[PDB]
RNA sequence: AAGUGUACUGAGUGCACUUGGAC
RNA sequence: CCCCACUAUGCUUAGCCCUAAACCUCAACAGUUAAUCAACAAAACUGCUCGCCAGAACACUACGAGCCACAGCUUAAAACUCAAA
């Protein structure tokens, strides 16, 4: 019931349609719409669902905290300024 | 007794809580140029807040308004409104 | 001008043309990419069918259908009918994620068919027919 | 009449200054490796910067230099860590040499 | 077995799939990563997909380091969308047996 | 209590529209509202097609009756609106400014996350 | 993958639930 | 086990049945961080109250009883066996 055209919709710069089809799916992906289509395609039961978005969630964290600690610990690499002890 | 003991009082120094740029500001669900600005240009997918950089109260309105201006008939739902593309981009997004 | 990759807006004074007319002018083909066929349509504005083509048409039987191949073909031979109609821009709309995705596109351009516009129109159910079961192998 | 150190302490520069972000000090260089200038400013622990790109020359051990401090300590708590890990050395900006 | 060859079947189908948008990373995405098949061990402890290597040895070795990095996450999506219940973990593993046709046919040109 | 009506009409004639919105009055005021005030937000395109009574439309009338009425009147407010036909679209909410605007004084810090590990020696 | 409840069928399946599993 | 179609059923109303890994497997309330503690798990405890357990299997069983309105649930044993579980 929405206007057509004006969802999803990229215009090709210069006919190079291969790089406008990536920024579309690029936007896709970005937005989830890909996720969404790939899981629906089979129903998730709700306590699959459940314990799959906690997994997520707790994989999200640790791999921020661990990215953190790692460019934290990251300037440490220079080269040792005390050589020879 | 002696007038160099440290006192008892609250930081000075601290400075005040970064207000989110809503904070303050009376979210309406009629301000349909206000949500398009919190919301997907390609698909209308209300985007969360580690991207809105709002607090969790403001957050929650916005998604409010959003949902009641969709159902009302005041906003599109699948795409944010072509009126509104021209507004401040708010929302830390790097499509490009 | 700077380019600009959102649509035109319909009922709007735009100066972008094609061979004179008008985006909202520009004929439209569609193209169904599900997982086991691929689809093109070339309608008119008025959504007149113009050219059709699928991987059934062309021949292409049983698992052959979802190839690159072949939905190069579907396209080529959907370009050339469009042709003959003649057509010459199209805005191209795709739905289903079906392997001749970007190769129905490929085989339109390659049978000449100036695409304009890469649009997508994906069925995306907000919430409604329960899904069926998962398959096990 | 001798200070006591509750007075040495409120009379302290460092004290004197405040939080220690983006505040201007003028540090010292007292040890350089190669490219990295080990800075100290009277803080508890120095700051490595790192030989600018311009008048890398005049870098030179006691070099008075210009440091914008960020943190006399940088520390961070990790995931489940009971402490504060520490990397023994401030965060600070080299802005150039002072004159 | 014919189940381990439906297996590879619908795995390769999965993988290519999964492979065709930025899911996984935008930059594995860009690489535009090619599988020539998936095959997997007799006991089901590992599936090894088999993609097509470029020209290039530089790109060859990103390719291969951000296919190492994403086969986890690649595993976890599979899982996630019930395309196998169970999935052993992904090994990548570099395909050239093309090379031998492509310089066969410089030669005999 | 002030109640705050969404009205988007059927794109039409002026002489029509005043009769429209003084029917719509008149059937407020007969289950008993204390009319406040009445805006128009003016005509425009509806952002997606709406259907009503055997028609669709795509542009439409927006109006704003704010009012008061007892809690009762509503349903039948509701009843009415929906059996008219000139109407492409009624809703009726509790009037925003009757919520009052409390004050937050910002974001407030976010602490590591809220022990989603264990504590435990491990 | 395992199991709880429940129902059909003759060990599986259906619905929900738990991780006392993997990512 | 895979594919196709389809039924109970998932839905509304009005009534029934009362069981789940009904789980944060960590009872309510108050309090403490003082000296750590089988092991793992969700750091360790104090006070106070109620409920519950006294090896395993026999046994979410039999008998009786209640609810049923007759094919089931709740309550729940005994004998025999073993030095384990
Ligand atoms: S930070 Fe105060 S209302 Fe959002
Ligand atoms: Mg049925």
């Amino acid at each position: 019931k929405h206007l057509k055209f004006i969802a999803r919709t990229v215009m090709v710069q210069e006919g190079n349609v291969e790089s406008a089809y990536r920024t579309l799916n690029r936007i896709l992906t970005m937005d989830g719409l890909i996720e969404d289509i790939k899981h629906r395609r089979y129903y998730e039961k709700p306590c699959r669902r459940r314990q799959r978005e906690s997994y997520e969630r707790c994989r999200r964290i640790y791999n921020m905290e661990m990215a953190r600690k790692i460019n934290f610990l990251m300037r440490k690499n220079r080269a040792d300024p005390w050589q020879g002890c | 007794s002696n007038e160099d003991l440290p006192i008892s009082m609250e930081n000075p120094y601290k400075e005040p809580l970064k207000k989110c740029i809503l904070c303050g500001k009376h979210v309406d669900y009629k301000n349909v140029q206000l949500l398009s600005q919190f919301v997907s240009p390609f698909t209308g997918c209300i985007y969360g807040r580690h991207i809105t950089g709002l607090c969790g109260k403001k957050q929650k309105e916005i998604t409010k308004a959003i949902k009641r201006a969709q159902i009302m008939g005041f906003m599109p739902v699948t795409y944010k409104d072509p009126a509104y593309l021209k507004d401040p981009k708010v929302c830390n997004i790097r499509y490009r | 001008t700077k380019f600009s990759i959102y649509p035109p807006i319909p009922g709007e004074e735009s100066s972008l043309r094609w061979a004179g007319k008008k985006f909202e002018e520009i004929p439209i083909a569609h193209i169904k990419a599900s997982h086991n066929n691929t689809q093109i349509q070339v309608v008119s504005a008025s959504n007149e069918p113009l050219a059709f083509a699928s991987c059934g048409t062309e021949g292409f039987r049983n698992a052959k259908k979802g190839t690159g191949i072949a939905a190069q073909t579907a396209g080529i031979a959907a370009a050339a009918r469009a042709k003959q109609k003649g057509v010459i821009h199209i805005r191209v709309v795709v739905k289903g994620l079906g392997p001749g995705r970007l190769s129905a596109m490929h085989g339109l351009i390659m049978g000449g068919l100036e695409v304009i516009s890469i649009t997508d129109n994906t069925p995306i159910p907000h919430n409604g027919c329960r899904p069926r079961k998962a398959r096990k192998l | 009449n001798v200070e006591s150190f509750a007075s040495m302490l409120r009379h302290s520069p460092l004290t004197q200054m405040g939080p220690a972000k983006d505040k201007l000090v003028i540090g010292r260089i007292f040890h350089i490796v190669e490219n990295d200038l080990y800075i100290d400013f009277g803080g508890k622990f120095h700051c490595v910067c790192r030989r600018p790109e311009v008048d890398g020359e005049k870098y030179q051990k006691g070099t008075r230099v210009r440091l914008r401090l960020l943190d006399l300590e940088l520390t961070s708590r990790f995931l489940g860590a009971t402490t504060d890990t520490t990397v023994l050395e401030a965060n600070a900006v080299l802005l150039g040499i002072q004159e | 077995h014919a189940r381990l060859r439906a297996l590879n079947g619908l795995l390769y189908k999965a993988l290519t799939d999964l492979l065709c948008t930025p899911e996984v990373s935008q930059e594995l995405y860009d690489l535009n990563v090619e599988l020539s098949k998936v095959s997997l061990t007799p006991d089901f402890s590992a599936c090894r997909a088999y993609w097509k290597t470029t020209l290039s040895a530089e790109q060859n070795a990103h390719m291969e380091a951000v296919l190492q990095r994403s086969a986890a996450h690649m595993r976890h999506l599979l899982m996630s969308q019930q395309t196998l219940r169970n999935v052993p973990p992904i090994v990548f593993v570099q395909d050239k047996g093309n090379a031998a046709l492509a310089e066969l046919d410089q030669l005999l040109a | 209590p002030r109640y705050e009506l969404a009205l988007i009409l059927k794109a039409m004639q002026r002489p029509e529209t005043a009769a429209t919105l003084k029917r719509t009055i008149e059937a407020l005021m007969d289950r008993g509202a204390i009319v406040r005030d009445l805006e128009n937000l003016g005509e425009r395109a509806l952002p997606y097609r709406i259907s009503a009574h055997s028609q669709q439309h795509n542009r439409g009338g927006y109006f704003l009756v704010d009012f008061y009425a007892p809690t009762a009147a509503v349903e039948s407010m509701v009843e009415h609106l929906s059996r008219d036909i000139d109407v492409i679209r009624g809703n009726i909410v509790k009037h925003p400014l009757t919520q009052e605007l409390k004050e937050c004084e910002g974001i407030v810090p976010v602490p590591l996350a809220e022990k989603l590990y264990s504590t435990k020696k491990r």
